[PDB]
């Protein structure tokens, strides 16, 4: 409706509670795989942050799955820090992990972090 | 906080 | 870490699409019934936004349930709007409904909308 | 967008 108010901080709030639901490993739903390392998830905020989960978890078979492998030339530090920017905004963007974060944020089907890591390295040369 | 967005 | 950046969008961009998911049917994961009216949702939006779910869904029996009854009390336009206002930051409050959704937001423990609809009502009066 | 927090 037009005559709506809005909580500005209400989105950021949320997004802050589902950080701390996955921290304590409240009603996480999902075990991602990268080479060996195992993080723990929720499948909707996965979905909402990336392209290729969305394309999973919207499979009719895939969405039932508990475990999901990724691609071994993913590189887990990458991973991690891109599942930290999914709860929470914030990217740890560094000279060492930026090619491993640009990779599997293209991997990922994340076009903002996939931007940001093509300026950063842009500007290095 | 409130606004009108 | 302190060397982080920060996509400013990623929050909104990320209750957008939740919501989303809600209005698809997308892996929600359990039904709230109120005075016979039905509403799919989210186990984790309803926690990230209410004091009431928070409780509910870590109870380690309550949060096997794919069901929840709602006091009948509880009006079932007021449970709406609190339900569109988790999922989108708006909050459709007017002098028709604002007593329903203050009493709502107070048995879902949702302080700030509870703070929103008290100014309401004392500029009213 | 993007920024520093
Ligand atoms: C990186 C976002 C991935 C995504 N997440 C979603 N969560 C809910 N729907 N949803 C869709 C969606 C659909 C149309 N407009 C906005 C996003 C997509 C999507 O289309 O991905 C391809
Ligand atoms: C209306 C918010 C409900 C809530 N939602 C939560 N989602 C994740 N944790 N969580 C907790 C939480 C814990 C400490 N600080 C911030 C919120 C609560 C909570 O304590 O509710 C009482």
């Amino acid at each position: 409706a037009d005559s709506c108010i809005q909580f500005t901080r209400h989105a950021s709030d949320v997004l802050l509670n589902l950080n701390r639901l996955r921290s304590r490993d409240i009603l996480t739903d999902v075990v991602i795989v990268v080479s060996r390392e195992q993080f723990r998830a929720h499948k909707t905020v996965l979905m909402a942050c990336s392209g290729l989960f969305y394309s999973i978890f919207t499979d009719q078979l895939k969405c039932n799955l508990s475990v999901i492998n990724l691609d071994p030339e993913i590189n887990p530090e990458g991973f991690c820090i891109l599942l930290d920017f999914m709860y929470t905004s914030r990217l740890n963007l560094r000279e060492g992990n930026i090619m491993a974060v640009m990779a599997t944020a293209m991997y990922l089907q994340m076009e903002h972090v996939v931007d940001t890591c093509r300026k950063f390295i842009k500007a290095s040369e | 906080a409130w606004v009108i967005p």
